[PDB]
């Protein structure tokens, strides 16, 4: 191994984010696990930038977390269409090594699992102002065991015993 | 600071100079040959060199203005922002609406090749970048950038040469027109210098050709003698050498050169003798595909009066010059040599 | 690497809970306060100490004598040490950081207000215990704390 | 910091936190709208403090702009529209004068008599709305004494200023004399 | 922190003077309303900063000695006092004091009561070596919870050192 | 002062406060508008003391302008409009003559016979309105003896000129003979 | 001047009223002339200074009351003839005397960064020997000669 | 006692900010790996490099994450070195990259070591290093290659 | 040998312990111009002065002070110190032509033992 970052040199990467969410299904999703299963197959065929893949996965997870239903999701009105939108700034502790620089470029994702609709704006930030922890954007209302909830999106997490999860790596060569 | 100052059109020169230093610390660019100039060891045949490595750096003594910093700008500055800041010097050096508009279009085209969005920053009115040329440190930075990218032509950031190319050979129109005369005739530079006359062009040549100036070295500090602050009054300017500039421009015009029709006529200098010498040289070149004393004796056989054949040659060389702009050599020749 | 650390700290506190209707059980109070750091701006090093301080404040919530809208209140200033399995932590400073995140746990909705001044103290004198300030393992568990000696933190878990 | 890496000795003019007094005459305009009236001034501080979410304005006046926003929130008198059911309650406040602020932020670059507006929507949960600011902070090289800036807040509001000023992001400390000194802003903000 | 009395107790002797003037729409009912009306006397303090705590304690002595004029149109109160004393304070070193008088006036609106004030402060230092009476002896308080409560809201801070002399710790306005 | 830095020795012409008498004639016009009549002369001094909040006028006559403002406020007789209910109470006062003012403000620059008007609204809380002024302070080289300046205030008003004269920013003292000497203006003003 | 001032502060409301000028008397005062000429000298030595815009207005003090040298240089630079041989061409015996009185050696008239151009603003010379009223013959002769050679400058000298 | 005046300009760039003084010496001692300047003044060049490393003040870019930390140091003075061909007032630059493992980058020097025949008293050269740094004088001197009454004396390289 | 001494130390704030005092005073000879032979004597005289530092009764900035008298050329010294928290200037009086101690550490930190400056 090299001497700069031997194997898993932990680093913090501040970055802004933006997200648009739209999930359709024959029937409304009952539990969070069904939503994650219906969302996790968004990157079946991946075309966008590779350097933002882990961050795209985490933003997809947080969008799955905040899937506020629409009035059409009621008993029997129409096809249940979900929606979510999360904006702000955050830093992700990860051990994936140095990541290539990121630019402000929106990236849509339209893959069926119903269908999906994404708009990521994961870009760099050079400001010194402190930003909230990215794993902390997920409210404790959902994700009873957030390790499994965030792990079946392709991620693998590990508690640091301090309360801030660190991203170890994604699924093999994803 | 510089981004929001450009957007609001109230930027400070200290802030833009500091940002230009900060964003132009590209130590990359490997030399291959020694770059000594004026007895200064800039580099030695294979050492990495930066833009500001060739100029001594000190700390400014003054009060720093506030600044209007925007914290939502990513690290996409070095790609296109220093190029724009250096180009707004040449753009502001025009002082004429049409040329300024054309240069702004060219600068926008150059910048849009990199980032592809480039919303124009400086407001359309109240151009504030004219003052930037007055400051000395900004000129030093722009000239250093120009020379560094002139040595390293194939650099990735060589596009910064736009806007700073005007700094090359700044206020050196006399040497430029000497080179133009030497090139447009095909006659040797050692032989053309004998042909100059009127005893004022001789003095201007003498003050131009000091041996210890190394004016024949491309990778030297000479072309930026006034931007680096080496000389406050350039001896190679067209205002300190008006007689030779006028004579050379007229001679090149009479030899059918497209360049010698926009240079402006120098003010308050004796023209008749200069015009006679220029006509003699032009007729010698255009009718004899060149010795100076032979033509001087031939002219003395006419007891120093142009022949009608030489006036006909000048008429041919000056006729059919459409769109001559005022106060230039072309207009003067069309008024006097096209009777 | 991951052993117990008897760390000294002097802090400050005043809890402030507002809601539509008064809180019936302590569990609802815990659910209302557990979402105080939905967007954490403050220093990460003081986060476990901040949750300890949230525990001490929520345990001593006393309604104001006025109780318009129900507004709870608390205040605690003291000096103590926390034993934890958290490893090395950066030394603290004498800075105050406020917080606020609205909560929607169903029946109960409102805002919060903090003022935390957890700072290090190098005095060699023996000072009281942090868990003696109480009047517990389950309260820590639904605040994300793991247990008295602290083990680790489990937010949103 | 110095404990981590090599060679970061501090300056000589101001050692670390050389306390200095900077007299400056100010001006202010305030306009706060919301879906519902603010029950307490504390919610007013919560709603106004999000004015600098995206900061485009001046730099040598950012702490000064924060203190002026604090004084504007303190004097947010209501309007007849704030009555029972007319429209969205639109608050208003205007303050003008001169003052000196003790701070330990180091020498501040000279400020100029320029006014810039600020507009930013906020969401503190229950409440919504927008904002409208107008600052005119600049130096004053006169010699006449000026009222202390923290005195501009009446004692009727801000039962405890040490955190009401912290809601806006400021860090306050007590000089043990009765005059508050500004330590710094929110961490690296 | 300093070795040589950074923020320790200090004894400052001074010869001062006072002339109070309070007016209101209707007469004050309780002493607390008087305190609320007087406490807003320095909303815009223009005078010397170093004399602010001394100005506050002289405001204390003036409010404690407010006797209504025999006229009590609008009910206007009045008080005055001149004396010599020394103040135990824990505010550190103080700049030297001069024999200068400074006026004060700030209108108050505490709700039920509205009016203006008028102050007369000539609190100056002196170097006379003779023993002088205690400053807090000018009071006529209930030592239990009277001088400690009204002074606290006037923005002052009091405490016990078991000696029996009231000591000044901090000045806490709009707090 | 000398306790702070090095080398601020005083001049040998006037040691610190060398007392001198400045004879000068003057003229004055005044017009005070208000929403309600001034109940007491103290309110009049409060309303007039801020006549120079934004000062554009003379420097060598600024203490003289302050004393002329004081004498005008002393003689601010009412008008028939001040009666029960006709309009806003408009006050008026004018004084002309010559006087000498003992003061310790150092040598004064030579004054000229030039008039300057002054206009400024006042806000002393309960009372609204504006002011008006016309001073004609200038030197008088004639040997003609002049009445003492502080004598121009009738003893009917100003029960304590030590403060009624201090309301405008002046600092007074007594020359141990019954003549008031002007020490200086408000400090740093 | 207004355009130059707006280039810096960009408000620049005009100060002096349009009528009833008072700034003509400023030239009479010796100290104002000394200050303005010192400013011109300093900013002539340092062309590229950040406050070089002050050269406006003070440029009039440069070579003030020295029109004889102005027209001598204009003549020597309009004919191309050397200053060494133009003086051989002056005639009438009072132009010669004026040339003699201008060409005293120890005056440093060929040095740009010298005190000569402000000989009357600094008070160095109450009566400038190099003026056009003390040297009217040379001024007239050289000015007419420059006019006869079609020079734009040589059309407005009285 | 070889009296001599001197001048110095220094610039060190690293991928990561330096651990301590020893790492600085390691990254700087490779400055004369390929020596081209005046061979006579080599010990003086080494001592000037030592003082430059001792006075390597950082820059704002050395902070958390702005760019590669670019250290800078300039020193001008006059001294005498107890320990040569007659040196002259000539300046030479040095540019050499360093590879000490965890750190990477290049350097930049400007040495002006020359004679000084003036009899004016000179401060001792080894006194120019502040007592704050260099806990072990001999070790840091040995790192640059230098070999060392209270006044240090240079043995050899 | 007989000598004469006049200590003078200034700082932004008065020193906490003797360690701060010795750290501040040890930077007095960053550029020693005086006689090299008297340098150990100068160090010991500075040490005895630092031992007897008694601030003036007025203790503006705190001005530390001390005096002691116990070739014959007097040479002055002044070098500012920056040990972080404590910053100021110095002023010595050495005419080299008493302890109340503890000494083996404070004196050694002056550079005493042989002499070991800037160790």
């Amino acid at each position: 191994d090299m001497d700069l970052y031997d194997k898993d040199s932990l680093r913090y990467e501040k970055f802004r984010f933006m997200l648009k969410m739209t999930v359709r299904s024959n029937k409304p999703f009952r539990s969070y696990d069904d939503v994650t299963a219906a969302v996790s197959q968004w990157d079946n065929s991946y075309i966008g930038m590779v350097g933002k893949r882990p961050f795209y996965k985490i933003i997809a997870l947080i969008g799955s977390s905040h899937l506020q239903a629409t009035p059409a999701v009621l008993a029997d009105l129409n096809q249940p269409e979900y929606y979510a939108t999360l904006t702000g700034r955050c830093f992700l502790p990860h051990r994936l090594g140095l990541i290539p620089p990121m630019f402000n470029v929106s990236e849509t994702f339209r893959k069926p699992f119903g269908t999906l609709d994404f708009t990521f704006t994961v870009s760099d930030d050079e400001s010194n102002e402190k930003v909230p922890h990215v794993w902390e954007y997920m409210n404790p209302k959902y994700q009873s065991q957030i390790q499994k909830e965030g792990l079946k999106f392709g991620l693998i997490l590990s508690k640091k015993a301090t309360g801030t999860w660190v991203l170890d790596q994604l699924s093999p060569f994803k | 600071y510089v981004y929001q100052g450009l957007k609001s059109g109230n930027v400070s020169i200290i802030h833009v100079n500091s940002y230009l230093y900060g964003a132009l610390k590209d130590i990359r660019g490997k030399l291959d040959k020694d770059w000594s100039s004026f007895g200064i060891n800039i580099g030695k045949a294979g050492d990495t060199i930066g833009i500001f490595d060739l100029v001594s750096l000190k700390a400014l003594d003054g009060v720093l203005p506030d600044g209007v910093s925007d914290a939502s700008r990513t690290s996409a500055d070095d790609k296109w922002l220093p190029l724009y800041l250096l180009g707004l010097y040449r753009v502001g050096r025009t002082q004429m609406p049409e040329y300024r508009k054309k240069l702004m279009d060219g600068l926008t085209n150059q910048c849009k090749m990199i980032n592809e969005q480039f919303e124009p920053l400086v407001p359309e009115g109240r151009d504030i970048f004219d003052v930037w040329g007055n400051d000395s440190n900004y000129t030093k930075i722009v000239a250093a950038v120009d020379m560094f990218f002139h040595m390293f032509k194939k650099h990735e950031c060589a596009s910064f040469r736009y806007g700073t190319i005007v700094s090359r050979f700044k206020d050196c129109a006399a040497l430029a027109t000497f080179g133009h005369l030497c090139k447009i005739t095909g006659m040797s530079t050692e032989d053309v210098t004998t042909w100059i006359l009127n005893r004022e062009v001789a003095d201007e040549m003498v003050q131009m050709m000091l041996p210890g100036q190394e004016i024949d070295k491309a990778d030297s500090y000479m072309p930026y003698l006034i931007d680096f602050g080496l000389s406050s009054k350039s001896p190679y300017s067209s205002v300190k050498n008006p007689a030779f500039h006028f004579w050379g421009q007229l001679t090149a015009l009479l030899l059918r050169s497209t360049r010698a029709r926009n240079a402006r006529q120098p003010d308050d200098i004796e023209y008749t003798s200069l015009t006679t010498a220029g006509l003699l040289y032009a007729y010698a070149v255009g009718s004899s595909a060149r010795d100076v004393v032979e033509w001087l004796g031939w002219f003395e056989d006419q007891n120093r009066k142009p022949t009608p054949d030489m006036m006909q040659y000048a008429k041919r060389a000056v006729m059919s010059l459409q769109g001559l702009r005022e106060k230039t050599i072309g207009k003067y020749a069309k008024s006097e040599f096209d009777k």
